[PDB]
């Protein structure tokens, strides 16, 4: 039995254009545990995203979150792309 | 004092595919990792700073040798339970123990086990016996209730080993355990689909994450679906989550002993 | 872990009982370990305990209280055989075994017969066949040796007797002992 | 199930050595303990598992390998006195569990001394039983005498008509030191054997000293690990 990751893409505070926020990707309730996460603007990948440690969940499957400061405007587009074995190819899950 | 726990999990990998370790093991208190350990570094690590200034480099030292053994027997044990199973190619093997410390000062302890992220086996404390899933659960099952002593040994780090560490934890960490963040609520009101109305309660900033979110109708329980959202970490160790209705309505929010109500 | 403390030593007589005490001061605990171990010989595991009670295993018993951070071991029915040390030790809460010093415990045994007699072989004085609770004393001269309290057992003969050596480069058995406190009708030939 | 080499070693100071110990029960922790008069068993290394070992209690002066799951070496580079001790490895399942005892190797017994010019075999002498003995309890004691030995690596046995005998034999736990003042003092030891007066109408000491790698300058026969009997 494997899962395919729950993805959800957030941001910290209530969004506000041209007010510096964080931007939130947090993919969990996976097994097995091999992912890979990458944030994207407007489709390219942004290099300085932290992110925490595979964490574990009571039920077995695993979870992260992935993250980066950013400041909306309401042109750019904000997306969290993710690789899992369930998955034929990656998804892009685009923030709202 | 709030409910509290302490867990570790161990998981275990064969045939790992480039980038994933062989073995993982993580200690937690209540959502904070605490300390971390794998087959790459070979190294018990702190995963708080509170952890790191008050557990001295003979802790940090001690725990890495018998981790490395630790490792060792999950990679042994995962090759026997594939060998039972006739199992090829990339597997896994979990561990999770742990406690919690009840707001009523009672205490819970746990010890579980599962195969390809499945139940697997789970020990009950009270009768000295393991919960077995299937044939090959019961087989182990059997090797391992055949040591009372270690059944003993169990109960006993489950009891009172595993309770004086969270304390400890709890003593080290108090600063950010035992603080509280209210939470900033709103009420949200909007026209969706042609005559449908919804409302949402939406709540951020909170910590700890346990919030109770609730929509009353005239001041009785609403019995029309509701939908709810995750209790997420926002990034800054503070969490959020909400609850929608559609349509005299209030959101009720209880949080670390304060109850807050929005009417529309 | 921190500290361990059990007795020196015990003497106790044969047929009978003795309970060797073991209290602990550790940081954490993950049990509690009885080893036995025999005079030029490797310690042997006795027993295991970690939760509050009492186990039997052969006429060897041991019992933890955790709360009194204490344990006994208790041996029934005393045999000259159990004359050895018995090592209590303690996991703390890294799993490291403190280690308390040892019990030496000696057995005295049943002189149904005493017959204390002090005799000169072809030289060397034996004080033989008195009985268990006589203590023997080591010499104050440069030349004489005086040895320890020995236990011999004949099988055959179910007859168990106690013996002490004396030598020295003047020396005369009716002196060999005298700073020992002799039993008054010990035979001199 | 532990098998732990040599039994007894003589060493001068600064001489290097080599203690071996092997188990055959899969056990995957190994350990090496020194035990001195007074105090409890103290951890010199470890081996949590094959591929990992860390130090003990007292690791200075010592050093340690895992060379594969069964084996456990202790190494002394540089002996100095102090080292004077019985050495003992174990072995256990697992560590990191409360319950898993320890399985001690029969324990290795080392000197070491400035030098070997004290080092001597015993004088082994057996004293017939008197005839007072015989004509008042019907018992004969016959005892054996080893000494001026050093240093104390002696291991006495009785042997009665070609045959080794437990039953009548006491032997002292402790031998006693000659010239109790003197710091490097040699060493006697002593033993009974009880027989009927019908039986009476050999004793055999096991020294351990030198060893054919030793280098030897003095007049007197070389010290070496020999067996001095008495008839
Ligand atoms: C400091 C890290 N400890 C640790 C533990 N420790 C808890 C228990 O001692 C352990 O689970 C025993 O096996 C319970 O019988 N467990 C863990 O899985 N990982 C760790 O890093």
């Amino acid at each position: 039995i494997q899962r395919t990751p729950k993805i959800q893409v957030y941001s910290r505070h209530p969004a506000e254009n041209g007010k510096s926020n964080f931007l939130n990707c947090y993919v969990s309730g996976f097994h097995p545990s091999d992912i890979e996460v990458d944030l994207l603007k407007n489709g390219e990948r942004i290099e300085k995203v932290e992110h925490s440690d595979l964490s574990f969940s009571k039920d077995w499957s695993f979870y992260l979150l992935y993250y980066t400061e950013f400041t909306p405007t309401e042109k750019d587009e904000y997306a969290c792309r993710v690789n899992h074995v369930t998955l034929s190819q990656p998804k892009i899950v685009k923030w709202d | 004092m709030r409910t509290h726990s302490l867990r570790y999990f161990r998981l275990g990998v064969s045939d790992p595919i480039h980038g994933v370790p062989e073995f993982i093991s993580v200690g937690y208190v209540d959502s904070h990792p605490i300390t971390t350990y794998d087959s790459v570094t070979r190294q018990k690590e702190p995963r708080a700073p509170w952890m790191a200034e008050n557990l001295a480099p003979d802790h940090w030292e001690r725990y890495t040798q018998l981790l490395r053994g630790w490792q060792q027997m999950f990679k042994v044990e995962l090759k026997r339970l594939q060998r039972h199973y006739n199992h090829s190619g990339s597997h896994t093997y979990q561990r999770m123990i742990g406690c919690e410390l009840l707001e009523d000062g009672s205490t819970t302890g746990f010890l579980q086990y599962a195969y390809d992220g499945q139940d697997f086996l789970i020990f009950n404390k009270d009768t000295l016996s393991w919960l077995a899933v299937d044939n090959v659960a019961h087989t182990i099952k059997q090797a391992w209730e055949a040591n009372q002593h270690e059944l003993l040994y169990q109960k006993n780090w489950l009891e009172e080993e595993c309770i004086a560490w969270l304390k400890r934890f709890l003593e080290y960490g108090k600063d950010t355990l035992q603080r509280t963040e209210p939470p900033l609520v709103r009420v949200n009101r909007k026209e969706t689909f042609p005559g449908v109305t919804a409302l949402f309660c939406k709540a951020h900033g909170f910590y700890p994450p346990e919030i109770y979110m609730t929509w009353m109708k005239n001041g009785e329980e609403i019995v029309q679906e509701i939908d709810y959202g995750d209790i997420l970490p926002s990034g800054d160790g503070t969490y959020q989550a909400w609850a929608s209705i559609e349509l005299l309505y209030s959101c009720h929010v209880e949080h670390s002993g304060v109850h807050m109500v929005l009417q529309v | 872990g921190q500290n361990i403390d059990q007795p020196t030593e015990m003497t106790a007589t044969e047929g009978a009982i003795v309970q060797i005490n073991c209290t602990y001061q550790t940081s954490g605990f993950n049990g509690l370990f009885w080893y036995q171990q025999h005079a030029g010989e490797a310690p042997t595991f006795l027993s295991y305990n970690v939760l509050d009670g009492l186990e039997e295993k052969g006429r060897f018993s041991s019992f933890l209280s955790r709360s009194k951070g204490y344990s006994y071991l208790l041996l029934k029915e005393l045999q000259m055989k159990d004359s050895a040390s018995y090592l209590c030790a303690v996991k703390d809460s890294n799993y490291q075994l403190i280690w308390g010093a040892g019990t030496k415990l000696i057995i005295k045994p049943d002189i149904q017969n005493p017959d204390p007699a002090v005799y000169q072989l072809r030289s060397v004085c034996l004080f033989t066949d008195f009985d268990s609770q006589t203590n023997v004393s080591q010499s104050k001269d440069s030349d004489v040796y005086i040895t320890d309290k020995c236990v011999l057992d004949m099988r055959s003969m179910d007859f168990k007797s106690n013996s002490a050596v004396a030598w020295s480069n003047d020396f005369a058995c009716a002196n060999a002992f005298n700073n020992s406190i002799i039993p008054e009708d010990t035979f001199f030939p | 199930g532990v098998t732990q080499t040599p039994k007894f070693q003589v060493l001068k100071t600064g001489q290097s050595m080599t203690l071996q110990c092997a188990q055959d029960m899969n056990h995957n922790s190994m350990y090496w303990y020194r035990q001195d008069p007074g105090m409890g068993l103290r951890l010199i290394y470890y081996s949590a598992s094959e591929g990992t070992t860390d130090k003990g209690e007292v690791p200075n002066g010592y050093n340690v390998s895992r060379l594969n799951k069964r084996e456990f070496s202790l190494r002394l580079e540089s002996a100095a006195p102090s080292q004077t001790s019985v050495y003992f490895c174990a072995s256990s399942v697992w560590t990191g569990e409360g319950s898993g005892e320890l399985f001690f190797g029969e324990g290795s017994r080392l000197t070491v001394l400035e030098d070997l010019k004290n080092v001597f075999p015993p004088e082994v002498a057996v004293f017939e039983p008197s005839e007072a003995e015989i004509s008042h309890t019907q018992k004969a004691t016959l005892v054996c005498l080893a000494t001026g030995f050093y240093p104390d690596h002696v291991e006495l046995s009785w042997w009665v008509n070609g045959k080794e005998v437990h039953s009548g034999v006491c032997t002292d736990p402790q031998p006693l030191k000659e010239q109790p003042a003197l710091n490097d003092s040699r060493y006697a030891l002593s033993s009974r054997l009880r027989v009927s007066a019908t039986f009476w109408q050999r004793c055999q000491v096991q020294f351990y000293g030198l060893s054919e790698n030793d280098e030897w300058t003095q007049d007197r026969a070389k010290p070496v690990t020999q067996i001095v009997s008495a008839e």
